[PDB]
RNA sequence: AAGAACCUUACCAAAUCUUGACAUCCUCUAGAGAUAGAGGACAGGUGGUG
RNA sequence: UGGGCACUCUAAGUUGACUGCCGGUGACAAACCGGAGGAAGGUGGGGAUGACGUCAAAUCAUCAUGCCCCUUAUGAUUUGGGCUACACACGUGCUACAAUGGACAAUACAAAGGGCAGCGAAACCGCGAGGUCAAGCAAAUCCCAUAAAGUUGUUCUCAGUUCGGAUUGUAGUCUGCAACUCGACUACAUGAAGCUGGAAUCGCUAGUAAUCGUAGAUCAGCAUGCUACGGUGAAUACGU
């Protein structure tokens, strides 16, 4: 996955839709497509809406889920049994 | 004095150059003993000089190259044979009886379509 | 899946291959301007008795050798109607100014010629069996040593596929030492395709 | 559906990993060759011919 | 099979005992085409079991195969609900496949460190008539004694 | 001074090893034979089936033919007549010179 | 013994070292090329002051318990936030993403038949 | 199918369009991105019936 | 390496294997058995080559096509997801359950291919994937590239083990806008089932069965699949 000269990934149009409310002191809900962007530091007390497919299910973001890309948090296949 | 005989086996070709004299048989610039892994192939090259008596008797220059060491084993033996009736033409009168001027044939096989590679074929069952 | 191609199997043998030109690279395109040329020779010279048509290629110039049962109906009144050819191909990428017409005198003696023609009277309604009889009595009386025919599906407007079979002569396809013209065209019709296969051996 | 891949086929995607060969006689956007630029169908028919130069029937 | 006889692919002999027999249970030992293996397996036993006997080790060797080679197999026969175990005399090329195959086999099911010990401990065995080798003629011999009621039944 | 020629055909590639040899031995200068180089077999594996019918496979060949031919006394009559390769608009001409 | 657990005696130091948890052979290696130990000595056959410098190198990495802990606490994580993998392991279901039509069986365990 | 992260994908969920994705004649700015702003007979259909 | 081109290779042409021959069994003749050269003997061995027809076998999704429908949709462009989901059953393979083995070091012997913005040497760094600079080669010239099984020694001493490497944790490499769904790999940690498989079953009479690696098509990346290439390499096949 990446590299280290690489670095880490977000898309060029998710962290300006991040730094662009962070000097106010409310989150936002917003809505999400990439879902193959890294959760930055930055990414803190942020809800992102994430395409799953079909919705946009919420993901309140802490501290331990920097490192992973918010599609992780989104579940995209269902399952209940068989 | 080389006695040129050509002798091929598998993908190999050997380029025996039978020289008088009494010594080791050097393939490739090397004894027979450290070339070949085993002796029993050292037996089969030895074959034409045991059928006919010259064991030994000539210092074996080959140059051989292509195949494993049993291809090339066996190609310096069909080289040696084609190399005694360099030197003495009236030898083939117990190398035909012994079957040691013939070009093996027996070379691999094709890889056969829609049979599992060579001539076998692949699992079969039924529905 | 029975019969190989008859055409195929003695290419590089007995036959001849109709692209002739080589190129270690860029063979993509040079190869896909030989089938646009042959592609569009197929609907210009359509009523014309095209048989053949040779695309060599040698100092970046096209060379197209068409063989044809009616000369003059391509060449034109002394050359009027090849030059239309000639600039409309030369329009296409490079030039190609080498146009050369070749006469088929034995019309009735070419696979490809004796399909299209019984093609195009089986889509005027006419009958499966005496197109197949009549070209085949021709050929055989040109000297051909062996004429066989093919005609397939809904034979005269059935509902069920069937395919008329005639032969005349000697036709050996399993002989490799022999020079078998084949041929296949298709007669669009109301009620489907047709397949029409030609092997005339001479 | 045929018609509208072939000319995305041929229109310039944005990136370098978004384009891919399909058979430029007929469309078909598996085992396409490169050397030919042909599938395994449209390879078959015009060697028959002879249209494809040099190209014959292998008996090794 | 139905078309007459096959001919059968020769051997030469050892390098080291000059045997024909030697190098042909070097093709029995052999799994996978390594026959480096084989080779040195055998070498390994008939050295082996010179310490153990004294004698030569092809002298031991021959006869440890003559106390294997069966006499008098039983092939099968049929007349309908009962099948008919017809005992045949082995021909004497049977009889040295069959002494080298029970040799290797009954090696291989034995066991106590590896393989050229346990040929060297059956090859001595047998010239004693024990082990599984010559059990397996005790029993090849005894189905063909008591079968003698159908001897005239050879086809 | 080394002309080379690649082509599909080996007739073509033989006729070709001749008829410039003929021409170098037109004016005054010796000509290195025609050395056989290695043809360049190129396979090609397709399912003969138009779908699933595998195991059935129609194989190809295009063999890519080869000839070195030298010039060693290159006169200036041989460089003139140089352009008078017959090429039957099939056999590439690579002459490194 | 080293640091409560008991290796093989018996056995040579290379391979009778990675009994310990959280030890392999590349490890182990890595302690004879500190301590000075041929790496053939039986643990039966070595000396106490040998014993010294093996013990002084093991518990400078991460030995036993420790990486048992540490294991635990990232699957720990995994399963709080509810990532990919955790969920995964919840279900025990291959995490990297293998195929878990048919074949998965050291995740799935036992194989609980149903009939047809 | 001799090559499923996008493509391939022909399947699904959103954002969309309707002379059309294609014939044939008549450098910045939002925005997931498409795309947007600024510097008419006809087509088409991996739709059905081997 | 100068020089030769001798040998061998390379690729064009050209000999040879035709029951010519010698017997003997059939002289109803075909034929059949043995023998002689000869490299090859009885269609020398393999490949391509598949008749009439059969199965309304397969393909309207390669393509075309009669008819039937959609035609602000059954058409069309984008992002995301899915095609990889998992109670399980089936077919086809791979890996092992070690001592003819594991490991550890040295030490050999191929074939066939591919390559231009590709193959990418040599050097340097990195445990390693790999990275930095790079010569040469449009290639019998340079690169992939090193075959490995194999040989020689040392170590283990039958143990779920120094067999086995499934599965997880951590840190990384490459490609790609982007490896979460869902890539290949590399290190360190872990260490599953598995002690040679029941009833049944298939393949094969030579360079075959078995065994070891190499190459190519597709291809940014991705094969235990397929197609090809060689190395080692059994044996009874009496008999119907």
């Amino acid at each position: 996955a990446r590299s280290i000269k690489k670095g880490p990934f977000v898309d060029e149009h998710l962290m300006k839709k991040v730094e662009a409310q962070e000097g106010s002191e409310k989150k936002q809900v917003i809505k999400t497509w990439s879902r193959r962007s890294t959760i930055f530091p930055n990414f803190i007390g942020h809800t992102f809406a994430v395409y799953d497919g079909r919705k946009h299910v919420p993901v309140y973001v802490t501290e331990d889920m920097v490192g992973h890309k918010l599609g992780e948090f989104a579940p995209t296949r269902t399952f209940k049994g068989h | 004095v080389e006695y040129r005989g050509t002798g091929r086996r598998k993908n190999s070709v050997a380029r025996v150059r039978l020289v008088p004299g009494e010594g080791n048989i050097t393939v490739n610039n090397r004894d027979v003993r450290e070339y070949l892994p085993f002796e029993s192939l050292i037996l089969d090259l030895n074959q034409p000089f045991d059928v006919t008596e010259t064991k030994g008797n000539y210092d074996v220059l080959v140059n051989v190259h292509g195949g494993g060491f049993t291809g090339q084993a066996q190609a310096i033996r069909h080289g040696i044979a084609r190399a005694l009736l360099e030197a003495d033409p009236e030898y083939r009168g117990s190398l035909k009886r012994a079957g040691l001027l013939t070009r093996d044939p027996r070379m691999k096989e094709r890889k056969k379509p829609g049979l599992k590679a060579a001539r076998r074929s692949p699992q079969f069952s039924k529905r | 899946g029975q019969k190989i191609n008859p055409i195929g199997l003695r290419v590089g043998i007995i036959r001849d291959w109709e692209a002739k030109w080589y190129a270690e690279k860029d063979f993509a395109s040079l190869l896909h301007e030989d089938l646009k040329i042959r592609k569009f020779i197929d609907n210009e010279l359509k009523e014309a008795s095209v048989s053949h048509v040779e695309i060599e290629r040698a100092a970046n110039r096209i060379n197209i050798a068409i063989h044809t049962g009616k000369p003059g109906m391509v060449i034109g009144k002394g050359g009027s109607e090849i030059e239309k050819l000639r600039n409309k191909l030369n329009a296409l990428t490079d030039k190609k100014v080498h146009i050369n017409v070749i006469e088929i005198k034995k019309v009735d003696l070419d696979a490809r010629l004796v399909a299209e023609n019984i093609a195009r009277q089986l889509e005027n309604r006419a009958s499966f069996r005496r197109v197949q009889k009549q070209a085949i009595t021709r050929a055989m009386k040109l000297g051909a040593k062996g004429i066989k025919t093919q005609v397939s599906g809904r034979l005269g407007g059935a509902d069920i596929a069937r395919a008329e079979q005639y032969s005349e002569g000697t036709v050996p396809l399993h002989t490799l030492r022999a020079d078998i013209d084949y041929a296949h065209a298709e007669a669009d019709t109301t009620y489907g395709k047709l397949g029409v296969k030609v092997w005339i051996y001479r | 559906a045929k018609t509208s891949m072939v000319a995305k086929q041929q229109k310039k995607q944005k990136y370098a990993v978004r384009e891919y060969t399909r058979c430029e006689r007929c469309g078909r956007p598996h085992s396409v060759y490169r050397k030919f630029k042909l599938c395994r169908i449209c390879f078959r028919e015009l060697a028959y011919k002879g249209q494809i130069p040099g190209v014959r029937k292998a008996s090794w | 099979p139905r078309k007459g006889s096959v001919p059968k692919r020769d051997v030469l002999p050892d390098p080291i005992h000059n045997s024909k027999l030697v190098t042909k249970l070097i093709n029995k030992i052999m799994l996978d085409g390594k026959r480096g293996t084989a080779q040195r397996i055998l070498y390994s036993a008939f050295d082996l079991v010179e310490q153990r006997s004294g004698r030569d080790a092809l002298e031991v060797f021959e006869e440890a195969i003559n106390n294997i080679m069966p006499v008098l197999e039983v092939k099968a026969r049929r007349v309908g609900g009962s099948n008919y175990q017809v005992p045949v005399e082995v021909r004497p090329e049977r009889r040295t496949t069959l002494g080298l195959r029970w040799l290797v086999n009954y090696a291989r099911l034995r066991g106590e460190k590896t393989m050229e010990d346990r040929l060297a401990n059956e090859i001595l065995d047998a010239a004693n008539n024990t082990g599984g080798a010559v059990k397996k003629r005790e029993d090849t011999h005894k189905m063909a004694e008591a079968n003698k009621a159908f001897a005239h039944y050879r086809w | 001074i080394r002309i080379r020629l690649k082509a599909y055909d080996h007739r073509v590639i033989d006729q070709s090893a001749e008829k410039i040899v003929e021409t170098a031995k037109r004016s005054g200068a010796d000509v290195s034979g025609p050395i056989p180089l290695p043809t360049e077999k190129s396979v090609y594996t397709i399912i003969r089936a138009v779908h699933k019918y595998k195991d059935s496979r129609e194989q190809f060949e295009q063999r890519t033919h080869k000839r070195l031919i030298d010039i060693v006394n290159p006169t200036p009559k041989t460089v003139d007549a140089l352009m008078g390769l017959n090429l039957p608009s099939g056999v590439d001409i690579e002459i490194k010179l | 013994r080293i640091a409560g657990v008991d290796i093989p005696r018996e056995k040579r130091v290379v391979i009778s070292l990675t009994y310990i948890y959280g030890i392999g052979t590349s490890t182990a290696q890595k302690i004879l090329e500190e301590a000075n130990v041929s790496a053939d000595t039986r643990v039966k056959d070595l000396t106490d002051d040998e014993l010294g410098r093996i013990r002084e190198v093991v518990d400078g990495y991460k030995v036993e318990g420790d990486l048992r802990r540490e294991t635990n606490l990232n699957i720990k994580r995994l399963m709080e936030i509810s990532s990919y993998r955790g969920i995964r392991h919840r279900r025990g279901l291959p995490v990297r993403g293998q195929k878990t039509k048919n074949n998965a069986r050291t995740r799935k365990g036992p194989v609980k038949t149903v009939a047809n």
